[PDB]
């Protein structure tokens, strides 16, 4: 079944299911099953299942329902979790942002569900994109309950905010994955092709259905998508996202119409410039699967124009390098890593912690000793990636210390990351080191975040962009790389 | 030997085993006891130390040698000690070898802060410390009566037996003649934690291997 | 029983109701003497501590007094007395006089000195005598102490329907036999000064340890 995450075949779950069906544990190799398989052999899994299936057993296990089924009813069982946190730690929230941290709180927290049901108003008293983290805070807490979650967030479908039923069709996405149920009432419209609420809901219903999946009906719906052209980035960011998310794991990529026509779209109009900073996202998520693509020189040829597309070109040469031996890019890294752009430095510097993420022997550099400031946050993110023995806690020693908002704001969040009794402890440090607003709603992001898959690849990657308005705060709360 | 680990055990160990009897008889020793043996340096304090390990976090600190290492750091050490302990309330703080006392002005203002810190003055019951050294008549009264409020036991003379034991496994795959004996090598030798006979024994082994 | 109100009456009342000692006759009484074996000491201190009504004092030990570079003892003591000033007439305990009692004029100068701010009625007389020791060998507090101190007694000794608050303050042992009764270790010992009874439990509770 490695055999199968390296190769990526059709065939191999299904000598692996007869051979395992014949040799009759159960739930625990489903679920890690599920895990192991990417977005295409269960998809393959589930049309070749959903001819013969074997059993019944092979959709009716392996389809969905069961690597959660196992999991929640024995985690609330298995495990007390106190109320202290939620009153202190759930108690210290307020100025606007510490509760947008409490919706942190709330939808990352779900065995008990008290602040889940602590009175009302606090969704009123909350912000757009806070009505938004909110609406979906109560769909992170509903991994489960299929049959609950219609009646837990009916409530807030179809009310008299946009942000509300928006928020709460993304709730419809966040709550399962194989449903496939809530999509006619949000996907049928569609249409407002100005800037009515439908869009919203095109984030929440596009992003949550791209959390739900080489689909073709989707792209076709996915098509006027991108046509609009809303003034709103997370259209095109979830769009993207959504497509890439769709794509990730295919026969070598494609060069088709769908990321040509995005990208054509894409220098139609040389505005918003965040548009050439996610596009390229969920470019180099179609990208991934490659095992011998020349993508990356074909994009290499077309995309040679400003450091705009420029840097989509080395967004591709960053997705397109996941890791083999091939040196020749670790002495032209160190060759281009000297260029006076301070963008390309931070994501193709940044692909460090993606190619060399098995042999992290090599991964601790000279990178934090530079200048660069926005290197030591290439290398504070890169970190975030193991158990954080004593050298990474050492690095986030140097790193945790510094007056910039941005970095301050940014070590949190890999130290919360790299670690989920030394916990606490440097969270007291940054107690003695605040005591701005962004620094402390993402340091209570620790203490609740505290306690190849592209789904634990994406969400970050996407997320090194957080350095701009709180529009992005409202797809910062709905990463689904959080275990 | 379980008579005399049974009390530091559930004195130090107290939070994870039986909780029926802590407050429901109304105890509360947080002070701990202080080891003290002629041999010392951690052997049978070590084997009594042991037994925590077993279901806990323990946290081993052997002599005072990086507190006098460096120009004017001081208990700074100890205050980081105290607070990953005050982080580590289910843990066990093992302190061996206290022979700061056995320049000179500051060993007694930072034994007299370790005195004022161990007491905890602003502080609940949350982390016990254990006490050990070679000699009990070097340190000064000062650490008893603040420190010691519970209980204290005194060791005797070291036991052959176990020494001889472990020379016995250190020596059985060794080569040695008729004319070496043991009882010499283990009356000899004083005040070792048992790394000492390994040390003779392993430079005793690899001195014996330089001939092959 | 008795004891314990004894010095309970000086501790409790004399700031519960300031104006019943007023109108009461002669004056509100000043404090106790405690001296004799160590025992339990410190322990009804602690006890009085805990027992506090608005706000903690703070505490003085008589090692303090006697330190190098003689001269900062005085402006210690001074320093603390002004504290007492400062807040609005603050408990001052002194534990251990034997360290110092007893009569080096370097130590005569804080000694001598702290008699002359005892028995000097400048900062104030009458909040609260009480002194803590081991001998009474201390010749010099036993001729200038009718000056200003009184209410000499022993320092745990009971009566023979006291000694269960006594035992009840030493329930707090490891354990009898089991969580059944408490007065089975209270009344099946009498007869055992405030101090045999920590004989008691350190050679009983070692009968009790050294009987496998």
């Amino acid at each position: 079944l490695r055999l199968a995450l390296m190769l990526n075949d059709m065939e191999l779950v299904e000598d692996i299911f007869t051979s395992c069906k014949d040799v009759v544990m159960l739930g625990r190799h489903g679920v890690f099953l599920e895990l192991s398989e990417d977005v295409e052999e269960y998809e393959d899994l589930t049309e070749i299942m959903s001819n013969v299936q074997l059993n019944s057993n092979f959709l009716a296990l392996a389809r969905e329902l069961d690597i959660m089924e196992p999991k929640v009813p024995d985690d609330i069982y298995k495990t007390h979790l106190e109320n202290n946190r939620f009153g202190g730690s759930g108690s210290q929230v307020d100025s606007a942002r510490m509760n947008l941290a409490s919706s942190f709180v709330n939808g990352f927290v779900n065995q008990d569900k008290l602040l889940t049901d602590d009175g009302n108003k606090w969704l009123y008293k909350n912000k757009d994109h806070g009505m938004l983290s909110a609406a979906a805070s109560l769909g992170m807490i509903l991994l489960w309950d299929v049959d609950g979650g219609l009646t837990q967030i009916d409530k807030y479908l179809y009310s008299s905010e946009d942000y509300i039923k928006s928020g709460a069709l993304l709730a419809c996405g966040i709550v399962n994955s194989g449903v496939r149920n809530e999509c006619d009432p949000a996907l049928a419209l569609l249409s407002d092709y100005v800037l009515h609420n439908s869009n919203t809901m095109r984030l929440g219903s596009i992003f949550g259905l791209g959390l739900a999946y080489n689909r073709e009906d989707v792209l076709t719906l996915l098509l006027p998508v991108m046509g609009d052209s809303k003034s709103s980035m997370e259209v095109a960011g979830v769009t993207a996202l959504a497509c890439g998310m769709i794509a990730v794991g295919s026969c070598n990529g494609d060069v088709t119409s769908t990321i040509l026509q995005t990208i054509m779209e894409k220098s139609e109009t040389e505005l918003k410039d965040t548009y050439a900073r996610w596009l390229p996202l969920g470019l180099g998520l179609n990208h991934l699967g490659k095992g011998e693509a020349i993508e990356a020189i074909l994009a290499a040829l077309e995309v040679v124009s400003e450091p705009f597309r420029s840097f989509a070109n080395t967004l591709v040469d960053v997705c397109a390098y996941a890791g083999s031996g091939n040196v020749l890019k670790v002495q032209q890294l160190l060759h281009i890593c000297s260029e006076h752009f301070d963008s390309k430095e931070k994501e193709e510097d940044k692909d460090k912690k993606e190619k060399k993420d098995k042999d992290k022997k090599e991964a601790p550099a000279d990178m934090g000793a530079h200048q660069g400031v926005a290197v030591l946050g290439i290398a504070l993110i890169a970190m975030g990636e193991e158990i954080g023995a004593e050298m990474a806690l050492r690095t986030f020693g140097h790193l945790l210390r510094y007056g910039e908002p941005t970095l301050r704001r940014a070590v949190p969040l890999a130290l919360a990351l790299i670690s989920v009794s030394h916990d606490a402890d440097p969270e007291v440090s940054y107690n003695s080191i605040f005591a701005a607003r962004l620094a402390a709603m993402l340091r209570q992001l620790a203490q609740y975040h505290a306690k190849k898959g592209t789904l634990t690849l994406c969400p970050y990657h996407s997320d090194r962009q957080l350095m701009s308005q709180v529009a992005v705060a409202g797809l910062l709360t709905v990463l689904v790389s959080f275990l | 030997l379980d008579n005399q680990i049974q009390e530091i055990k559930e004195s130090v160990e107290l939070p994870l085993t039986h909780p029926e009897y802590y407050e429901e008889m109304g105890i509360k020793p947080p002070k701990g006891v202080i080891l003290y043996g002629p041999p010392g340096t951690g052997k049978t304090l070590l084997a009594k130390a042991v037994a925590n390990q077993t279901s806990a976090t323990f946290l081993r600190v052997v002599g005072s040698e990086l507190i006098q290492k460096y120009l004017g750091d001081g208990p700074k050490l100890v205050r980081e000690l105290f607070r990953v302990a005050e982080e580590h309330a289910p843990s066990i703080v093992f302190i061996d070898e206290i022979d700061a006392i056995g320049g000179e002005r500051e060993i007694q203002r930072t034994m007299l802060e370790l005195l004022n810190q161990l007491d905890g003055f602003d502080s609940r019951g949350d982390v016990k410390v254990i006490m050990a050294t070679n000699r009990i008549e070097t340190l000064d009264p000062a650490l008893i009566r603040p420190g010691r409020i519970d209980r204290k036991i005194e060791f005797p003379l070291p036991d052959e037996k176990t020494k001889k034991r472990i020379f016995q496994i250190h020596t059985s795959r060794m080569t040695l003649a008729d004319d070496v004996t043991l009882d010499d090598l283990i009356m000899a030798k004083d005040d070792l934690s048992g790394a000492d006979i390994k040390a003779i024994c392993t430079e005793a082994g690899l001195m014996a291997l330089r001939e092959r | 029983k008795e004891q314990i109100e004894k010095l309970r009456e000086v501790v409790e009342t004399p700031l519960l109701h300031p104006e019943r000692f007023v109108n009461l006759g002669i004056e509100p009484p000043k404090g106790v003497l405690l001296f004799g074996p160590p025992g339990t000491g410190k322990t009804l201190c602690a006890r009085a501590v805990a027992n506090r009504t608005d706000a903690c004092f703070i505490r003085v030990i008589g090692s303090e007094l006697v330190q190098k570079y003689v001269g900062e003892g005085a402006r210690m003591v001074r320093e603390l007395f002004e504290m007492a000033r400062t807040k609005k007439a603050c408990l001052i305990f002194f534990d251990e006089i034997d360290a110092i009692g007893g009569a080096d004029n370097e130590v005569q100068r804080t000694m001598l000195e702290l008699i002359n701010q005892l028995d000097g009625f400048d900062p104030r007389g009458n909040i609260k005598v009480l002194m803590a020791t081991n001998r009474p060998d201390t010749l010099d507090p036993a001729l200038m102490r009718p000056g200003r101190l009184d209410r000499k007694i022993e320092f745990s000794l009971p009566d023979l329907e006291g000694r269960t608050h006594i035992f009840k303050i030493h329930a707090r042992s490891m354990s009898v036999e089991r969580d059944i009764r408490f007065e089975l270790l209270a009344r099946l010992c009498p007869n055992s000064t405030g101090a045999e009874i920590r004989s008691v439990c350190t050679e009983a509770g070692m009968f009790a340890i050294r009987a496998r």
